[PDB]
């Protein structure tokens, strides 16, 4: 079931794996970058939008692998970059997410 | 234990947002793997609204920028609403850009907000709660599209079988920062009040503050009174001092609207769209945070290059990164001047471009590759 105590234990382990279990040389994913922002949304929902390999974004390649996939190996997340450019929405230049070497 | 699910289709992930007396969680569809946002509201709340706005989203379904509800229902102690994942709010992106937006971004944002509001009005609804926090960007390829959330205070302003407006009322209960002047007076909220509130947000974007902000008083009641005394007293010209005249013309138009008359949305669209033409802004879908996030990422990866072959700082380092991006896109970044009490011409605004082109940053060897970037 879904209780308050269940949500606490779920969030605790996530932030434990979020603190010191994300092991990559990516700059945005680094712990130093998260100290910079008190509003975690700007990091988790805006800066993880960037792509290091130009295939998956950081929330899929780095976060999903170290935080979610470690808790549950079967935890599924899709590649939102593979999605279509839907007609109603304003055009999104994908070049803004691609990190230049 | 570590597998908490909602609606038997979505699993709960990390906590991303905390609404008033409510929580927002990132989630994924168990079958397709699509990312979703999960809103949780406890049943033991004095003012539940999640069920109500759940009905509103589904009624406003099929509109651009209107979050499609994937599932609503009850889960144990909580009411659970599941929508498609959205990016940060404009208030979040405001803080990201250190609470100052370029003239370009403001106009680009204004043009998107105009359509969002008009659509909601076109479905016989008014929002009644317009603030930067209620506008979110999408994630992925929806990142350019502005979305609208929080319809807890939303209300129908007209019947459906007939387009007859709600009657004029008073003493309606008085968000003090962006509320309409008539909202302070207890007058019923209308379509005009939404657009007026929107104007307060746009002016707030340019200046980074409002006249009623930062007012002091001994008795706390006087604190609230001074703000109301401020909104009614301040003239439109003073309100939009260092801004282009288009802003003043907007606020003057909205405050002159009758209680029941329909706004000229196309006029508001053209008014700022004409301004962007004067300011030589192009439709390239490049916001301030877009270019800042890119420039920041471009600079930081060059660190690794230097190494292999070798909180006070944040206000200083962002300033260095903002300046470098300002040099890279000199035509895009135009800002409001604090000193100015007059409405600047497009020339003075386009004068900043030359200044941004002839700008110098601190970083040496790093900027050398930034020159090599081209
Ligand atoms: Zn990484």
């Amino acid at each position: 079931c879904l209780t308050r105590s269940n949500l606490k234990k779920l969030q605790e382990k996530i932030f434990d794996r979020e603190l010191n279990d994300i092991a990559c040389d990516h700059c945005l994913c680094s712990t130093e970058n998260r100290r910079d922002i008190k509003y975690s949304r700007l990091w988790f929902l805006f800066e993880l939008e960037m792509s290091e390999n130009w295939n998956e974004n950081l929330r899929l390649s780095c976060y999903n692998k170290y935080v979610y996939s470690a808790i549950d190996e079967s935890w599924k997340m899709e590649n939102i970059l593979l999605k279509e450019q839907e007609k109603h929405y304003e055009y999104f230049p994908i070049g803004q997410l691609l990190i230049p070497n | 234990a570590m597998d908490l699910r909602v609606g038997r289709k979505f699993r709960i992930g990390r906590k991303i947002g905390s609404g008033s007396f409510g929580d927002i969680y990132h989630g994924t569809n168990l079958i397709s793997g699509e990312e979703v946002a999960i809103r949780l509201e406890s049943i033991r709340s004095r003012h539940p609204q999640l069920d109500y706005e759940s009905r509103v989203y589904r009624y406003l379904s099929g509109g651009v920028g209107i979050p499609f509800i994937r599932w609503f229902g009850r889960e144990g102690e909580y009411n659970a609403m599941v929508i498609d994942l959205l990016g940060p709010s404009l208030e979040d992106l405001f803080n990201y850009c250190h609470r100052r937006f370029s003239f370009k971004t403001v106009i680009m944002l204004a043009l998107q907000m105009f359509c969002r509001i008009q659509y909601i009005h076109g479905r016989s609804f008014i929002h009644r709660d317009i603030k930067p926090d209620n506008f979110l960007m999408g994630v992925g390829r929806r990142g350019s599209t502005v979305h609208v959330i929080d319809f807890g205070l939303s209300k129908k302003y007209r019947d459906f079988n007939t387009h007859r407006h709600i009657p004029y009322r008073e003493n309606k209960s008085l968000t003090a920062r962006y509320a309409s002047v008539n909202t302070h007076l207890g007058i019923e909220q209308s379509r005009r009040d939404d657009l007026e509130s929107l104007g307060y947000v746009l002016i707030y974007f340019c200046k980074g503050s409002l006249p009623w902000q930062g007012l002091k008083a001994t008795t706390k009641k006087q604190k609230y009174d001074r703000i109301m005394e401020k909104k009614l007293n301040v003239s439109v010209e003073t309100l939009c001092s260092g801004l282009p005249l288009e802003f003043q013309e907007y606020m003057a138009y909205c405050k002159n609207l009758k209680f029941d008359e329909k706004p000229d949305y196309l006029f508001l669209a053209r008014l700022f769209k004409d301004l962007s033409i004067k300011l030589e802004y192009h439709n390239d879908h490049l916001f301030d945070w877009t270019m800042l996030r890119y420039t920041k990422a471009m600079v930081e990866k060059q660190r690794d290059l230097l190494i292999e072959k070798g909180t006070d700082n944040k206000s200083e380092t962002f300033n260095k990164i903002k300046l470098l991006a300002m040099k890279k896109f000199p035509t895009h970044f135009h800002y409001y001047k604090n000193e100015d009490k007059h409405n600047p011409s497009p020339e003075e605004i386009k004068q900043q471009t030359i200044l941004n082109n002839n700008a110098a940053s601190s970083l040496p060897e790093e900027l050398l590759n930034a020159l090599d970037k081209g």
